[PDB]
């Protein structure tokens, strides 16, 4: 018994990735000692930690830099759909850029950016500055523009080598031909799947502004490092065993010789946590880095290519992938092919014909009950069972569960001379 | 707006950020210099020993060859209008390459808008 | 203060996805990570995984019996390895440690 | 000592987090479907 | 030259993954301080470590 589908869902599938999170960058002295020069003269006696300190935020910046260098910047060049969007009936004017914005955003990578809610000044007076990232979210938005753009009119043949233009209706039948499904059940079912896209593109369009915590991920990204940001800041208010959690009291107040202790236990302190800070950080890093190698790796695969990889590029058989920017991270749109609507058969490994067993080229024997046929795997299509589909390899003898029944030959009937 | 036994007020940090003074009960506003921190573009020794210098998250009215970006202020190199590929990294899309402009009335470091890559259109059709 | 805190799945629930994971391969094939599981012949099953490799089909069907007498032989194998030697679960072992 | 043993903790959870990802991949292509990667589902090719 | 198998051997191979760790849990006040409350007005000036 065998069951075989009859139809078919196109689903998009929304996958957040976080690629980057903020650079941040804390002055040591600054938020140490605060521009005093007693505190100074005394931190000068711990070596370099703080030029370790400031080493470890600089790496760290430069690899989020070099994060979203490697997750975006797939594209040698930068394409441009063309005016006329004939393509073949799908709809991607909500994943295109919309030209009216001064910012050519997308209409998703617009609800995209406002549920990323990315205080935030009494931070910075402490040395605590947030350097901006090298690529301005309008250079992130036109390289996914360029990958949409080369994804659509050329195919996945846009990062082998040069862009090869194709017709979308065909790169649909390759992608068909990928999972399996032979092309006559795309050209023959072509405005259904044009509807099922555009639904299930609306129907993101819908959940994203609707739900707040669609963009969990990053949300939750920039909520830790705004956290250990404002831990940072709040130990500053701890006397760490001094007299007062402030070196203007402590200073001004005591004369150096016993105003050095208290010093030296705020620097301490104060030292201990900016280290357990950036270790944190470095920790938080990795795993942000280990994040955006995978985000890399779903674009060359899924947007650039069409994966194989089972649950890669989204739940059933992937046909395509579109990126779309959000704040701190990346967005896709996998689309994918799930059978529907099931039919349950009687199927049957091999078929007796003159005591030669007969196996099928590509696809399966299946019977609606007294008839026998040869489908494909993945959609109920049933020819005739002749022997331009099906290989002769052996005796009637030797298969466990093979049938009788009569493979025509089509030969013969167009010898009726 | 100070209650009259309020004469300080702190951040989270307990830094004093509003005072009052002790003569005219007037609510003051404290808040540090317009501090920062500076960056050095430059080109390698052995080519160059002319740096840019980047000062950064300043308005740099602070204090020719001043440029202002999102990153800060850059002062020392000149903006020019064309774009090429990345060689210094400053920030918000704006880089820094040491180019010898014409190898006569020449020697300047660059800050231009980084360029993605080469446009390209591919001639998409039905058929 | 040294508290451990239990899994939020207990054993007897991660043996059932396991479970459902086997019974879904067996009768189904890959087709039940797709979409909804589709039952289909083992001995078919794994002559979908022989075409995979390169193999045709008559490999298999004129090969069963011997495929799964290596098969449960393999199986019978790995059983009789896993009680006879202590470090076969090493790594689980050196985390734990 | 007890910064130590949760920094430590941390690195230890980042390298039990990576082979967990790398546990759910293998189920998701070994398990539920059929790998072409080579040596990624054993020695030899991968039946299931 | 070419050399073509002529048989096939159905080779079941183990692979052990760690998937998850004990999820232990480290209070402080019980561990630094240990119920004293001598020790805790000391340890609260050390912040939110």
């Amino acid at each position: 018994s065998i069951a075989i589908p009859t139809n078919f869902t196109i689903s998009v599938t929304t996958e957040i990735l976080p690629v980057s999170m903020t650079k941040t960058s804390v002055d040591c002295t600054m938020y140490i000692c605060g521009d005093s020069t007693e505190c100074s003269n005394l931190l000068l006696q711990y070596g370099s930690f703080c030029t370790q300190l400031n080493r470890a935020l600089t790496g760290i910046a430069v690899e989020q830099d070099k994060n979203t260098q490697e997750v975006f910047a797939q594209v040698k060049q930068i394409y441009k759909t063309p005016p006329i969007k004939d393509f073949g009936g799908f709809n991607f004017s909500q994943i295109l850029p919309d030209p009216s914005k001064p910012s050519k955003r997308s209409f998703i990578e617009d609800l995209l950016f406002n549920k990323v809610t990315l205080l935030i000044c009494a931070q910075k007076f402490n040395g605590l500055t947030v350097l901006p990232p090298l690529l301005t979210d309008e250079m992130i938005a036109q390289y996914t523009s360029a990958l949409l753009a080369g994804t659509i009119t050329s195919g996945w043949t846009f990062g082998a080598g040069a862009a090869l233009q194709i017709p979308f209706a065909m790169q649909m039948a390759y992608r068909f031909n990928g999972i399996g499904v032979t092309q006559n059940v795309l050209y023959e079912n072509q405005k259904l799947i044009a509807n099922q896209f555009n639904s299930a593109i609306g129907k993101i369009q819908d959940s994203l502004s609707s739900t707040a915590s669609a963009l969990g991920k990053l949300q939750d990204v920039v909520n830790q490092n705004a956290q250990a940001l404002n831990t940072l800041v709040k130990q500053l208010s701890s006397n760490f065993g001094a007299i007062s959690s402030v070196l203007n009291d402590i200073l001004s107040r005591l004369d150096p010789p016993e105003a050095e202790v208290q010093i030296d236990r705020l620097i301490t302190g104060r030292l201990q946590s900016l280290q357990t800070y950036v270790t944190q950080q470095l920790i938080r890093a990795a795993e942000i880095r280990a994040s955006a190698n995978l985000a890399a790796t779903k674009m060359s695969e899924c947007v650039l290519g069409q994966s194989k990889r089972v649950d890669f590029c989204g739940k059933g058989y992937h046909l395509m992938s579109f990126p779309q920017s959000a704040p701190h991270g990346v967005v896709f749109l996998h689309v994918t092919y799930v059978p529907a609507q099931e039919k349950n058969f009687t199927t049957a490994p091999a078929i007796c014909h003159d005591g030669k067993a007969h196996f099928p080229r590509e696809g399966v024997f299946v019977s609606n009950g007294t008839h026998w046929f040869v489908t494909q795997r993945n959609f109920y299509e049933p020819q005739i069972i002749t022997t331009d589909n099906t290989f002769v390899s052996g005796n009637c003898d030797v298969v466990i569960g093979i049938v009788n029944n009569t493979v025509y030959d089509p030969l013969q009937p167009e010898l009726d001379s | 707006k100070f209650l009259p036994f309020q004469q300080f007020g702190r951040d989270i940090a307990d830094t004093t950020d509003a005072v009052r003074d002790p003569q005219t009960l007037e609510i003051l506003d404290i808040t540090p210099c317009s501090f920062g921190g500076v960056s050095v573009i430059t080109p390698g020794t052995n080519t160059s020993n002319q740096v840019a210098v980047l000062y950064q998250d300043v308005n740099c009215t602070e204090v020719s060859n001043v440029f202002q970006t999102r990153a800060g202020c850059l002062i020392g190199a000149e903006h020019v209008n064309n774009s090429y590929e990345c060689d210094i990294p400053i920030g918000a899309g704006i880089c820094a390459s040491y180019q010898t402009q014409t190898s006569v009335a020449s020697q300047s470091i660059i800050a231009y808008t980084m360029s993605l890559g080469a446009e390209n259109s591919v001639a998409y059709s039905n058929n």
